[PDB]
RNA sequence: UAGCGGCGAGCGAACGGGGAGCAGCCCAGAGCCUGAAUCAGUGUGUGUGUUAGUGGAAGCGUCUGGAAAGGCGCGCGAUACAGGGUGACAGCCCCGUACACAAAAAUGCACAUGCUGUGAGCUCGAUGAGUAGGGCGGGACACGUGGUAUCCUGUCUGAAUAUGGGGGGACCAUCCUCCAAGGCUAAAUACUCCUGACUGACCGAUAGUGAACCAGUACCGUGAGGGAAAGGCGAAAAGAACCCCGGCGAGGGGAGUGAAAAAGAACCUGAAACCGUGUACGUAACUUAUAUUCUGUAGCAAGGUUAACCGAAUAGGGGAGCCGAAGGGAAACCGAGUCUUAACUGGGCGUUAAGUUGCAGGGUAU
């Protein structure tokens, strides 16, 4: 639950660092 | 009607309108069903059912009254010996002020329960066929039941 | 309910009563003496927890049985008949149950103690200043900037210090309330990620959280995301020592452990669609609840009922509502009669025609 939200794509999008990490990986860590 | 004590026959006068009235089966059944479901109850009908059940118990000769029922010391052995002398096993002890020794040495008795006048409930009275009631509790129950 | 709504669908008040609590102060400025109230910090004391833990009462015989925890008898314990485990159902076999208790060390809770910080308190000033109000253009509910009625202003103005100024539906006579234009607030009042305990006339592997199982796993998509299937040997593996047939395989067939092997690891119980063996027969899916109404039953009875509240608490205190009473007419007003009418035998409504709360159920829409 916490991983699904805290580490979920929503939380990463809410943070600039999360968006940067997701973009870097696309060029992952949560699978619900 | 004067309750039988078996030792002194010193029972005090009891209002027949309260402890000796007609048994209303429907009211008693309704009250016991409501109590079981809860475990709306109205004061007047509840008191009427209590009076009816008390009248039924006294008219069935299942109620015994003594001057003072208690135990010298808080020991279950003394209570067991007293019950054996009385030659009774399933008895509901009802009194006034909460006895200390008896209440302490009465929990383990599966078939014997002790309660005060304010704590009387239809379930407790119906559960045990025989009731031992303290003499001083007559006025308390009369005022409680109006 | 009043009210609102092309008064159609529908939305939605105030006052008051009774409970937990009910705390008002600070300064805006002067003095008197005065850090003596209260709050935090710091070392100590006492009582209570917690973070590990201690003691803790009572029994056997016979018979049935794989094991007795089944029941038969005679005994005892109990301030402890809450529970769990032991070869089948345990107050007396074990952990525990009531009770008595327990801390070298830390913190939390209450105060006292020496000290450091805000710092008793008494009297007398005193109103929170560009304030109420006004003008141009804007932003919010109707403005779509003026229904502008309310709020704020980019900007120009603007006489009040308990003489005076605010409101009270006009102002007003009676008068009710405060000194606004500076700040604080703690109690009762909701929520539960997660922790301790208590349970449930809760669910039983196709139920229950998606997951009783190494489940947010395999897998499906580059990603968001979606998301499964899968428990049961037994009492102790006591897991079949050991002879032989087989390929030093597997598989089974014997003995043995075993209550049971109809418990043998593809491990409790076993039914059909499915395939054979042996025998006989003829045959070429309107759920919960507010309202409407009805049925039968119980208490009291002109009373029944008390509710959020308190309650050694489902008992009892707490009449505020809650249906009616000797009535009705819109009112006056009269009184068993009354009402527009001079009056209708007009005609309507009444005469002391008793009502209420629960119980189980039937129809309607919401």
């Amino acid at each position: 639950l916490k991983r699904n939200r805290s580490h979920g794509f929503r939380a990463r999008m809410a943070t600039k660092n999360g968006r940067q990490v997701l973009a870097r990986r696309r060029a992952l860590t949560v699978s619900k | 009607m004067e309750l039988v004590l078996k030792d002194a026959q010193s029972a005090l006068t009891v209002s027949e309108t309260t402890f000796g009235r007609d048994f209303n089966e429907a009211l008693v059944h309704q009250v016991v069903v409501a109590y079981a479901a809860g475990a709306k109850v109205n004061k007047k009908m509840y008191r009427g059912a209590l009076k009816s059940i008390l009248s039924e118990l006294v008219r069935q000769d299942r109620l015994i009254v003594v001057e003072k029922f208690s135990v010298e010391a808080p020991k279950t052995k003394l209570l067991a010996q007293k019950l054996k002398d009385m030659a009774l096993e399933d008895v509901l002890i009802i009194t006034g002020e909460l006895d200390e020794n008896l209440f302490l040495a009465a929990r383990n008795l599966h078939k014997v329960d002790v309660r005060d006048a304010t704590g009387i409930d239809p379930v407790s009275l119906i559960a045990f066929d025989k009731v031992v009631m303290t003499a001083d509790a007559v006025k308390q129950v009369e005022e409680m039941l109006a």
